[PDB]
């Protein structure tokens, strides 16, 4: 009954085989057998597991030198062997005006505490981790939540019977060559290769510590370009720059940690075990009163609120599409069999009406319901 | 604990040439030219005797000398004059752009 | 001509924190770096650290690293330096001595004449 309002929605014939996709309806319709309506809802991936963290934004603190006058070696530093530093080596002019006794290049070293101001991770997803949310309500006018891994399910719908669906998980993507960049709020599914070659400094997934960042060279610049003074220099937050880089690149909606998907699907399903419910039940020989008028859908159906005010109570509605003189039925329902359950609940009647004008019939003689239709085209 | 190894006190008759020593390492007296001599007299601020191991400001007397040997460095006051008796201190730049100081030596004009 | 002038005579409590002005004159203050140097009773002299007047970079002793704070006043020509968590040690007459900075500002090298003037002192006594 959800599809109702959806522009993306498919109309299935059954006995068979439905795409499920995000954001697009399904409604599956089969003779004596319940309209029944399919949607996924949420494609999450369970528990993901990091595979790098990349620096994006960084900062230099606690500067440290030490210089040796020319033919005197290399300086050293404590701060070299300590890998949260960037430490680098150079050569500056020497003499007797910066205290050195011999004219030439001296040996100075520069180390800096390099830290992480914002940073991104890039996950592991396996096709094993992939949570499909497949949602089936019964177009009654008045529905379990069933949830598929790559790993049949019997999906037992109250008063109606069972849907004997299994899926082909295969939306179109290979997640070995396949990374899950998050990035603070928004993440990408983009190439493995592409992501390890990021020009970035970075940790392993496995590490906790966050301090022992590799290549941290990528974003710090040493100059010295007149052998005076060597200096340090950041290249700034990475952060737009990467979103540029990531134009192409599918998008994911993540939710605090988890991470949600816009999947595909090309489930199959048997309607053996469907059964139409109130089979048992008379006819309401009361009167209607329209709860909301009629109106036509993104496709060509149309739909109805109703509420039975007669003393029938648990009875068949009597619908009918016919013409004027009430000779020939032209149209089809969409809500097969449709219910009272409950004078005092509305009652919501989907149905195709024939092409050009038509009338809609509900209930009997006394105070009987007469509505015409004019369908397009 | 003193940096730069100086002696405690120095005493000598007056007009006569008197050596007090300033031992470092090879990181700060060994290694660079740095290497400076200050005047105190009781109460007064330290005053910049002699720079660049030899060098002397303007307003300075002929007789302050400077020396230098591996990681030693020396203060030659050649002819003891009166206003000498004050507290002489030696200092240095390192080699990890800090500055070091001497102990200190209280000269006696007898 | 230059006169290094620091704020007068303080007495502080133990664990207080003391502030001591050095105002500049007779020379472009902006263009030379401010030492701090303290001389304990009867004892040698501790260099504490620098200040570019310039950029307003910083380096500071390992000696009082997390204890010492100096800011410059370009406005009024004045160097300031602050000891915070004050002990019976820090007992001390306090001394600014001046240092010229490189022509393009920097100060990675000092000048041969390091501490050609300073300031006349001042006793911090610690009861
Ligand atoms: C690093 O620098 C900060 C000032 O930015 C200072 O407070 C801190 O004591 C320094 N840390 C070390 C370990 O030197």
């Amino acid at each position: 009954m959800r599809c109702i309002g959806i522009s993306n929605r498919d109309f299935v014939e059954g006995v068979v085989d439905i795409v499920l996709e995000h954001g697009s309806c399904v409604t599956t319709m089969a003779k004596n057998k319940p309209t029944l309506d399919f949607e996924l809802i949420k494609t999450e991936a369970k528990q993901p597991a990091t595979l790098r963290k990349y620096c994006i934004e960084a900062k230099l603190t606690n500067t440290t030198t030490e210089s040796r006058c020319p033919t005197q070696g290399e300086p050293s530093l404590n701060e070299e062997q300590d890998k949260r530093f960037i430490c680098k080596h150079s050569m500056v002019d020497r003499g007797w005006g910066n205290g050195c006794g011999l004219f030439g290049k001296g040996g100075i070293v520069t180390c800096a505490k390099f830290t992480c101001k914002k940073n991104m991770e890039g996950k592991i997803v396996q096709p094993e981790n992939l949570e499909y949310t497949i949602v089936i309500t019964p177009h009654s006018g008045e529905g379990k939540e069933i949830k598929i891994t790559p790993q049949t399910t019997e999906a037992e719908l109250t008063g109606y019977g069972t849907v004997t669906m299994e899926c082909s998980p295969r939306t179109g993507l290979d997640f070995n060559e396949m990374v899950l960049l998050q990035m603070e709020d928004k993440a990408w599914l983009v190439h493995r290769q592409w992501f390890l070659d990021l020009p970035l400094p970075w940790l392993p997934g496995a590490d906790t510590q966050g301090s022992n960042w590799i290549q941290k060279e990528t974003l710090v610049t040493f100059k010295n370009p007149h052998a005076k003074k060597q200096d340090v220099v950041v290249l700034g937050s990475q952060e737009g720059a990467m979103h540029t880089a990531l134009t192409g690149a599918t998008e994911i909606q993540m939710s605090s940690g988890n991470l949600l998907f816009t999947g595909h699907l090309k489930c199959r399903l048997r309607m053996d075990k469907l059964q139409l419910k109130g089979m048992s039940y008379s006819m309401c020989t009361g009167k209607f009163k329209i709860v909301k008028e009629i109106a036509e859908t993104q496709h060509g159906t149309i739909v109805i609120r109703v509420q039975y005010e007669g003393d029938g109570s648990p009875c068949k509605i009597p619908f009918e599409i016919t013409d004027l003189e009430k000779r020939h039925v032209l149209g089809r329902l969409i809500t097969v069999n449709p219910i009272v359950t409950e004078k005092d609940s509305p009652v919501n009647i989907e149905a195709e009406p024939p092409f050009g004008d038509s009338y809609i019939i509900v209930g009997v003689e006394p105070g009987q319901l007469k509505l015409n239709w004019l369908r397009p085209l | 604990q003193s940096a730069l190894t100086q002696p405690a006190s120095v005493s000598g008759s007056p007009g006569q040439s008197i050596t007090i020593s300033c031992t470092g390492t090879s990181s700060d007296v060994g290694g660079f030219n740095y290497v400076s001599w200050f005047q105190q007299h009781p109460g007064k601020a330290p005053k910049l005797m002699l720079y660049d191991v030899t060098s002397r400001p303007s307003g300075v007397s002929s007789r302050f000398s400077g020396s230098k040997s591996g990681n030693t460095a020396s203060l030659t006051i050649s002819g003891l004059q009166a206003e000498d008796e004050a507290d002489y201190y030696c200092s240095s730049h390192t080699s990890r752009g800090t500055w070091v100081f001497g102990g200190g030596t209280k000269l006696t004009v007898l | 001509e230059v006169q290094l002038v620091e704020s007068g005579a303080e007495v502080k409590k133990p664990g207080a924190s003391v502030k001591v002005s050095c105002k500049a004159s007779g020379y472009t203050f902006t263009s030379y770096a401010m030492h701090w140097v303290r001389q304990a009773p009867g004892q040698r002299l501790e260099w504490m650290g620098w200040i570019n007047a310039g950029n307003g970079n910083t380096k500071y002793s390992q000696k009082f690293q997390d204890r010492v704070t100096i800011t410059r006043d370009t406005s009024a020509s004045t160097a300031y330096m602050e000891l915070s968590s004050l002990r019976s040690e820090d007992t001390a007459i306090y001394y600014c001595a001046r240092d010229k900075v490189d022509d393009y500002g920097d100060y990675w090298f000092p000048t041969l004449w390091y501490f050609d003037y300073w300031g006349q002192g001042t006793l911090v006594t610690v009861s």
